[PDB]
């Protein structure tokens, strides 16, 4: 599949720095992308689609783009409310079987 | 393509039976008769077969026309006549009540109904020059 | 009303623009025109020609 | 806008066939594609797949398809899926997602390939314990 080498795999932070997640691809990938989130215990939201811009009607701190493959999602301020996972998903085989992914695994300062 | 020389077979159409035999006859005479690129060898070849598919029909058709007026006595000729008599029984008219004031498809329409009859008819009146 | 049949393929945006076609007749056959220039629907074309 | 509610846990040993319903309403269900996804606690994600619903037509997932079946009913504008031949690994939290779509009834239909909403959780025990 699209070869989600996510960078960091799991990242243990803290709030407010810059997010770069790497989940890249092998294959010739557009503009398809997708990233989204799932707190402890809770349920996923979306964050970033488009592939090319912020996502809509979302509180758009965030800027989930980049070049290509290498598409970054960018919350420069992390908070004490994204101690939650982050996700990258593709949708664009055609014939159309669509794929998925498995994201990354987001934790909190863990000592 | 020799083909096209039965357009001219119906170039003469409403000139009437006596002058349409008249300029038949006399067009017996007149009647008488790059980079071609890597794509460019194989579907031009399958032009040229479709062509080539025309002359020879063309004279295929025309091989089977003179054959079938073997049957009928005559062949290579263009105003034939043979060794039977009209019958009476095929829409009587005066001999100049069509020779000077009617067209062919008149004909036609007239005895569509028995040319397969009179088409016998001349394939067996033969036979009996055989015999004899 | 009866049963149906989804066909999933690939569809590439590609180039599409007519051209003249034109029908022949095969050889022993003819076509004829209508060259008159008030062809009601129906009816004897007083001119015709062949091609 | 359509809402989306999810079902519980079920035990049952690979095999089984089980029925569970993200029953989505509240306002026009037309203009909005749907799919599923499910994921085991701490593993990857199950991705199930969209159902065109204005044609009523769905797809799955390569190495699912031959014990799924999604279904969404235009008539009372629901939707159903039924589960069978499960495996016993498979115990997930399961989700329904949507996207805003466009006016089919007028024919136009983006179909794009994101998952705008999200469900609540739906588990399946795939065993006898
Ligand atoms: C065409 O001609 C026929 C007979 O001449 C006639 O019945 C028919 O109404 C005509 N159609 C027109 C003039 O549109």
């Amino acid at each position: 599949d699209i070869v989600m080498t996510q960078s960091p795999a799991t990242l243990s932070v803290s709030p407010g720095e810059r997010a770069t997640l790497s989940c890249r691809a092998s294959e010739s990938v557009s503009s398809d992308l997708a990233w989204y989130q799932q707190k402890p215990g809770q349920a996923p939201r979306l964050l970033i689609y488009g592939a090319s811009t912020r996502a809509t009607g979302v509180p758009a701190r965030f800027s989930g783009s980049g070049s290509g493959a290498e598409f970054t999602l960018t919350i420069s301020s992390l908070q004490s409310e994204d101690f939650a996972v982050y996700y990258c998903q593709q949708y664009n085989n055609w014939p159309p079987r669509y794929t998925f992914g498995q994201g990354t695994r987001l934790e909190i300062k863990r000592t | 393509g020799i083909g096209a020389v039965f357009l001219g077979f119906l170039g003469a159409a409403g000139s009437t039976m006596g002058a349409a035999s008249m300029t038949l006859t006399v067009q017996a005479r007149n009647l008488l008769s790059a980079p071609e690129a890597q794509q460019h060898l194989l579907k031009l070849t399958v032009w040229g077969i479709k062509q080539l598919q025309a002359r020879v029909l063309a004279v295929e058709r025309y091989l089977r026309d003179q054959q079938l007026l073997g049957i009928w006595g005559c062949s290579g000729k263009l105003i034939c006549c043979t060794n039977v008599p009209w019958n009476s029984s095929w829409s009587n008219r005066n001999l100049s009540e069509i020779w000077d004031n009617m067209t062919w498809l008149q004909w036609d329409k007239e005895i569509s109904n028995y040319t397969q009859i009179i088409y016998g008819l001349l394939e067996e009146s033969q036979n009996q020059q055989e015999k004899n | 009303n009866c049963n149906t049949s989804a066909i999933t393929q690939a569809c590439p945006k590609v180039s599409f623009e007519p051209i003249p076609i034109h029908y022949c007749a095969p050889a022993g056959f003819a076509i004829l025109k209508c060259k008159d220039k008030k062809f009601n629907g129906t009816g004897p074309c007083p001119s015709v020609s062949t091609v | 806008e359509v809402q989306l509610v999810e079902s519980g846990a079920e035990v049952k040993k690979p095999g089984s066939s089980v029925k569970v319903s993200c029953k989505a309403s509240g306002d026009t269900f037309i203009r909005y594609s749907f799919t599923w996804v499910r994921q085991a606690p701490g593993q990857g994600l199950e991705w199930m797949g969209r159902i065109i619903t204005i044609l009523d037509v769905a797809h799955y997932a390569p190495h699912l398809q031959g014990r799924v079946t999604i279904t969404a009913d235009k008539s009372t504008s629901t939707v159903y899926l039924e589960l069978r031949n499960l495996r016993s690994d498979d115990t997930a939290v399961y989700f329904c997602a949507g996207v805003y779509e466009g006016e089919a009834d007028e024919g136009e239909y983006d179909n794009n390939g994101f998952l705008k909403h999200w469900g609540q959780g739906t588990l399946v025990t795939v065993s006898s314990a």
